[PDB]
């Protein structure tokens, strides 16, 4: 006979003890552990609600990978790359470049917790979390690897995080702040709770729904399988949050969640926003970016936040307004500076698409539509010099993304600046400025790509010089319009 | 000599790096910013282009130079119309 | 300016390999971007706390090599093949548990063996958890992804051993409810003499934050000692007490431990390509050997009494 | 902002099942194991969002009968891509629930 | 350590002994075993070239099924049923009805050898063969079962072999002749050698090629996985063949192969021929039926027959002519009598398809095209009572398929008749009459469906009565034109 | 002609109370050869195979008007059989691997290799008889749910055969002078202890009535093999310090208990017809003295000098 | 009275069961076969339809009856043109 | 005519179903049969790989072309058919003909 897990599970997490040959603080130093002075005894009530055991883990994950790889193998000849819309291929390039090695970075966040969390249950679930992020990183290298021979841009599935390309810097700045650069309890709260029960669902399930509409079942099956792991190890954050609230640390827990959510929002607005409203072919848009946001972040994540005993963030109404506006301007920037991307942005402004954008965001044509009109006329007149930039955009000192606002009829743009220790910083939002002020030593001597440009670190100090600095190795890898402006035939 | 500013042009969608010179008049600054905006993402229009410190109410005199202005390198300016 | 180039058959960093890249090469090599910039390991302020930690405890390690990324797991394991392998081994172990329970094996051990297990076996869940935590630390600090990957799988194997011990402690408690099985292990780990050499060793080893010293003390000193002085003496004692399950279980764990020794020795060989590293590693080995020997001596004394 | 208020002020709990052979068995199980709850289903082709107000239970026994093959509760994680509500899981069932009412 | 197969395999087939308490002939009776008087000791030299062992079998077959089912699950929302051309859906309905319970019957053919073959290696490989056909029967019931809720015609994946529908009778008459109705050595030669290295590849790999072109990867992946099993257990036939030749029985071996090949040919000309040249949409036709025949039957199978020491069948030149002509007439019969099928035949005679037909079969338009001219004109003039029959086709007493010839400008039709025991039989070729003459006791009192109609066993004696006798339980189950005659609008 | 809507499952399952299971969908009512009493197969009604099935299936004295309602209590399909056996067989292969590493065969009590050569290695002939016999029940049984149980029982018999072949060869490597793998056919044919079994199997294999074949094989022969061969070998191996054989037999006994389970379920289904009790008891009594003779001869050989 | 034969009509693709009467003339037999072929799969044409035993060289006379023909039930006939 | 030519071939080799074994088997066929011309016919759902008279696939080369551990017995997962007679062992599979037409 076998004995049921409920009967022996407690022994697997009976692993705390009172150190005698070193101090408790030497064994769990605050800068790595983040226990906020809560003594060891209090961490033993931590109870992970989504349990697993080593025998079940290796058996179930063997079945998950067998499914993912069997589907990839059976569809190798489905002509997805050849028959897909170029904007869909661009979505794959940006996803794999932005995610794959960041997943491998998440191994280090989970490892931080496996060594330095004072909660024995957390250290075991973080060990499975380490394994899950290994899976995620290896899958999302293995899958795009077969396209290297079609397109040098898929090399950026591996190369992006090794580059100084501006969007790789934005992703690394975020993940190094939330995942690899903070103590174990911060990781539990900012990564597993805030990011992996919130925005990760936009990218791995919202995009899966678009992939299924587009007919890419290898990709949809892949990223939805990845999300099943996230659903288990993301449950490490809830009990840590509850522990901090019950030990007098509600304010600190709220601040970390507030910070983490906003940082993820700005990055996912530039990566997922353009994908869902512009790169994905119209007929394959299952919902708009805003409708997905209201499903996954407002309807699901924010409600779960309240259920755990936390409050709506202080920036709630700022966040709702950003949802209507930010990614439209991020899209325009990524497109206008497409030569700095490792994918080929789709402009996505044929009349058919402009009608859909107007229905999903009333007033779109009077705002971003005004810029796309000038761009469209220049393409129709063969003034291609007017649709490529000769300067760089100003970049947020927090998100590492260009400083944007609403263009056109009711133009409004605000930079939120900050003098700090003899340096002038510029931020794209109130909240980004606030995030900086919560932890200046984390950020104050970092230099964004434009800071480096003006400091002489980018030679020659030209757009061409920035492209060499960003790591581009051939003309083919620089981004171009996804359709080679064939959409202008529709205008 | 070189004098970098961050400039937001009326009706554009973003703030850009524009390097002007320490002795450029405000009229010369506005034209150097307009090179990166008008007929690219912003329609041309009639009227006089004015320069101001970002979000403020007062406009710099058109004849004033960057050196005579109060501006520091990398500060944010708006280029707007009357 | 820029030149036109053809697509490559593999990643740019592998395109100069003589042979076709393996699955292992594709998914494991050169993934630590935190080794690219010596001033800022992570994409934050160069003197952020975690950047300072990595510059002290990874970049400044006296164990030095100009190409740590060239390290290769001799088993070339990836996540997929690790799970394939371990699902086979772990379903074997679980089948043993099932069949030996059907046989009432625990009832037929020599009289008193349940007290030896309560004293000398069930508190191993603390030691195995220390190996798990220690392996996780070498993982996050190691300067190459192929090293870190070996450490991830070794962390999972340590939890595997912990879980074996937890399962068997509870199952043994069902036949022998009056021996403290599943009740007193923390007190034994904290207070029993035979465990204090091991607990002293791990508490100190867990506070060696230099990645090289962490690796050497864990994999070249601690883990071989556990094989020689805990695993194998336990098999001998089980044989003397008609426990036929424990020697089979330990043989499965010894398979994991030999895999850890294989990648460990491979990394040592890689590191010895730099002649300076021989003195560094020998010095750490001599520094930690006495604590390991005292640990083993005290444990073996307790197992003998 | 009133559209955002009403999106936030919900009490929907339950599983998000990815495309595969578990979608229809989980829907049937949710209906059977929660009599007197209205079960809502939103189909996004790559996944299905299954919900009820306040609490939703899936028992292993019912899921096994609706799936048509032997089934362990831990296997649900092959296809549970996300979920709304807090989770309480064991060998016999999984319960999705909220502690507060909005 | 483990010891390699080539170290203990011989002992797995050291299972022959000299019986003492019954006689060798009682243990292995000729009517069940078919040893042709070849003594037991001679059968010990049987050496299967495609070996397996129980541990490898269960492990590898576990992996095969994991892939088959996970691909099916990942593609369930690919919209195959709703979006596929109806001709492709009919191909699925025809395949599953004709094959699924026929696979389960092949378990009995394998079981016949596992018990009654005198060769020990045959008995072991037939045991894995039993398991393989169990797999194939269960896969090909499980896969169509999900479409039951959409279309009653998918019920025939289970029901066809329980009916007296005319194509079902043709399939059962063939499979009961070569699989379930003969001794073990006949099964080895006629099933595993003749059928499972010959025509099986047409249905499971030729069709898979068309399935991949059509975008149905669940079905392509399934039937190509089934073919990997057949490749192994079909290798039972060669060694039996070689043993028969070595022991003076070449003439009997040649007769059995000649008979099984012709019988399989006639059946697959009616099931696969129309699928490949008419039902499959033109753009998805990987090769013509005849091109596939020259690849799989002439180029591969008949060359393999020569290599093993047998001769080209005596009817070689009749076969080659048949490949040019027969299935075009079988298609016309199935379509004109479409109400008698459980699938919906596609006419496949739009001008674009007719150009393809003429290119692949020069002279097609002056033969079958003459008949399709008359049909097409009636459809355009809404004279629909002339596109449905008011009598029955005459049916071959061997193949159970209608008696056909070449229509149009060079009309040629021939029926080969035979009086035998006070009964007049009619056959569709010289070879079918010859097959009957090789074993009259197998066939002589069988009554084909038209024989039954005329003898009073079908009541009422009407087309309606025959349809009900054939097992149709509702109007929706009987075949219609796949496209509801929308093809006529292109003519 | 009536109109009907599509059904959720096969026509013959559409009136079940419960939702059809995988097992129901792929296993039930597949023998079309039982539909027409005068013509099982679609050939001449007096074709040789049709006469065989009319005599040995249709005319069997064991009768039931719905054999097809029979249900395997384990509800096994091909997919779940392979899942189960891949686990059990990879367990057994891991046992072979590890006991080989320990050199288990060298530590058996002196002379055990001769007892294995005489009483164990010739079981491959007995197990192959069960394989052949199971395949006959498969092809003659009147319901596909019955035949499906026989298919898996045939595969299980070959699994046992293959265990015996592997161990015969393996044992011969430690003891090359015991006739292991050389003399089994002569012992099967001439050794007194085997002749009871060989006569039983030769006569059982010539019982062509499907009902008598099923009863003699699954209710008489196979229970005797569990009780008089498997379990006494386990006891003998314990006396002789063979710790592998009892574990191997334990895995084979799981197969045998599964065969017993579906066998008993078929009897219970058959006894819905009260006439079948005397028929089954009659065949049991007819075959039992042959099986008792076989057991007595084997056991006296097993316990000999 | 009822008399089944198997009939092949010129230029058609198959043989069909056609029931005629023992006292039918060959001209009536021909019309009954043609009913199942002409304007369905065979174009109408001018000419006199004749009946013969399958692949025979001789034709049966136009006025000759089935009874007078010596044909047996279920024999194969052709219907062709002169 | 065309038929006699189709019959009188000596092409031998594996038919690999669509999946991750197609490209490694083609590469292996070329590497392990130097001096044979390898022919490949791609039917999307399967690939027909042939050489004249004999074609060898070795385990060592296949495992190297595939990029992961490989046993010869696993070839059956993707070997949907083959031309020629087959001689298989732990180290290689050989497809071959006894006669020369
Ligand atoms: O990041 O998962
Ligand atoms: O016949 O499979
Ligand atoms: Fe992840
Ligand atoms: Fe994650
Ligand atoms: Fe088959
Ligand atoms: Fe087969």
């Amino acid at each position: 006979a076998m004995h049921p897990r409920k009967d022996w599970y407690e022994l697997t997490r009976a692993t705390n003890w009172t150190p005698s040959y070193v101090t408790e603080e030497q064994l769990f130093p605050e800068r790595m552990s983040g226990h906020m002075g809560i003594p060891l005894e209090k961490w033993e009530s931590y109870d992970e609600p989504y349990k697993t055991s080593y025998p079940e883990y290796v058996s179930i994950q063997r079945e998950k990978d067998a499914g993912a790889y069997s589907v990839k193998a059976a569809l190798e000849r489905a002509k997805i790359y050849e028959n897909s819309d170029p904007g869909w291929i661009s979505t794959l390039k940006s996803h794999y470049g932005a995610i794959a090695v960041g997943e491998y970075a998440a191994v280090t966040g989970e490892g931080r917790m496996a060594r330095f969390s004072k909660a024995p249950g957390n250290r075991n679930m973080a060990t499975f979390g380490m394994m899950d992020e290994l899976r995620h990183g290896q899958l999302q290298l293995f899958f795009p690897h077969e396209y290297c021979k079609k397109d040098r841009q898929f090399d950026w599935a591996w190369r992006a995080y090794h580059s100084n390309e501006w969007a790789a810097i934005a992703a690394k700045h975020f993940f190094d702040d939330i995942i690899t650069g903070r103590d174990a309890i911060s990781v539990a709260i900012m990564l597993t709770f805030s990011f992996e029960t919130g925005f990760t669902n936009m990218q791995f399930l919202g995009l899966a729904a678009d992939a299924a509409e587009a007919g890419d079942y290898t990709f949809a099956n892949l990223i939805s399988s990845i999300a099943t792991d996230e659903s288990r190890h993301a449950q490490q954050g809830g009990p840590a949050l509850q522990l901090l609230i019950e030990n007098g640390k509600r304010e600190e827990a709220q601040k970390k969640v507030d910070m983490a959510i906003w940082r993820a929002w700005r990055l996912f607005a530039v990566l997922t926003g353009p994908v869902m409203d512009y790169y994905t072919p119209l007929e394959d848009r299952s919902q708009s970016f805003k409708e997905f946001m209201y499903e996954w972040i407002i309807g699901q994540f924010e409600r779960s936040l309240i259920d755990l005993g936390l409050d709506k963030p202080w920036y709630w109404d700022l966040f709702l307004k950003d949802i209507d506006e930010l990614h439209h301007s991020y899209h325009m920037g990524v497109w206008y500076w497409r030569t700095t991307a490792w994918w080929n942005p789709a402009a996505g402004v044929t009349p058919e698409e402009r009608d859909w954008l107007e229905e999903k965001y009333p007033g779109w044509n009077k705002r971003w539509g005004r810029c796309w009109d000038v761009i469209t006329e220049n393409v129709l007149d063969d003034r291609m010099d007017l649709v490529s930039p000769e300067t760089l955009p100003s970049v947020c000192n927090m998100s590492q993304i260009p400083l944007v606002g609403v263009p056109g009829d009711d133009w409004n743009i605000e930079v939120f600046s900050l003098e700090h220790n003899g340096r002038l910083y510029h931020f794209g939002s109130e909240v980004d400025r606030w995030v900086f002020q919560q932890d200046p030593v984390q950020y104050q001597n970092h230099m964004n790509i434009v800071d480096r440009f003006l400091a002489g670190q980018i030679q020659p100090m030209t757009l061409d010089g920035a492209l060499k600095y960003m790591g581009f190795q051939s003309i083919e890898e620089m981004g171009k319009d996804a359709h080679d402006f064939a959409w202008a035939d529709k205008c | 000599s070189a004098f970098p500013v961050h400039a937001a042009f009326e009706k554009d969608f973003l703030v850009q790096l524009v390097v002007v010179d320490l002795n450029d008049s405000m009229d010369q600054v506005a034209e150097k910013v307009a090179y990166h905006c008008v007929n690219r993402r912003v329609a041309p229009r009639e009227g006089v282009m004015r320069v101001r410190k970002h979000r403020s109410t007062e406009l710099f005199p058109r004849d004033m130079t960057i050196a005579e202005s109060g501006l520091n390198p990398t500060e944010v300016i708006d280029v707007v119309f009357e | 300016s820029f030149e036109s180039k053809k697509p490559m058959r593999t990643w740019s960093h592998l395109a100069e390999m003589r042979k076709k890249p393996s699955e292992y090469d594709i998914v494991s090599r050169k993934l630590h971007y935190s080794t690219n910039n010596p001033d800022s390991p992570w994409e934050l302020s160069p003197d952020s706390p975690m950047n300072l930690w990595y510059k002290q405890y990874r970049n400044a390690s006296p164990l030095k090599h100009d190409n740590w990324d060239a390290f290769t797991d001799p088993d070339q394991l990836v996540y997929r093949t690790y799970n394939l392998m371990q699902d086979g081994q772990e379903s074997y172990v679980q089948s043993l548990f099932d069949q030996f329970n059907e046989r009432e094996h625990d009832q037929m051990v020599r009289e008193g063996w349940e007290h030896t297990m309560a004293r000398c076996y069930s508190p191993l869940r603390y030691l195995f958890h220390c190996l798990q935590m220690s392996s996780a630390y070498v993982q996050q600090m190691a300067p190459a992804s192929t090293i870190s990957n070996c450490c991830i799988l070794q962390t999972a194997d340590s939890l595997r051993w912990l879980t074996h011990t937890a399962y068997r402690t509870h199952e043994l408690s069902l036949t022998y409810p009056d021996a403290g099985l599943g009740e007193h292990e923390r007190e034994l780990w904290e207070k029993e003499p035979g465990w204090q050499g091991l607990r002293e060793l791990m508490e100190k080893q867990l506070t060696a934050f230099d990645w090289g010293e962490a690796f050497v003390s864990l994999n070249l000193v601690v883990k071989p000692m556990i094989v020689e002085s805990i695993f194998k003496p336990l098999q001998q004692q089980a044989y003397e007490n008609n426990d036929t399950l424990l020697p089979l279980l330990i043989d499965s764990q010894l398979k994991d431990a030999e895999r850890h020794s294989r990648w460990s020795k491979a990394l040592v060989k890689h590191a010895l390509e730099n002649p300076d590293n021989h003195a560094v590693i020998e010095g750490w080995i001599e520094k930690w050997r006495p604590l390991a020997d005292r640990a083993a001596e005290a444990y073996l004394s307790m197992l003998s009494s | 902002s009133t559209l955002a208020q009403q999106a936030l002020h919900n009490n929907n709990v339950g599983p998000i099942i990815r495309a595969g052979d578990l979608v229809e068995p989980v829907i049937e199980t949710a209906e059977i194991d929660n009599p007197g709850k209205e079960i809502t289903v939103e189909d996004r082709r790559a996944y299905v969002r299954i919900a009820a107000e306040g609490e939703l239970i899936l028992t292993r026994k019912t899921l096994e009968e609706q799936l048509g093959r032997p089934f362990n509760m831990q296997e649900l994680e092959i296809n549970l891509a996300s979920f709304a509500g807090q989770i309480q899981a064991d060998e016999d069932q999984i319960r999705f629930y909220f502690d507060k009412t909005m």
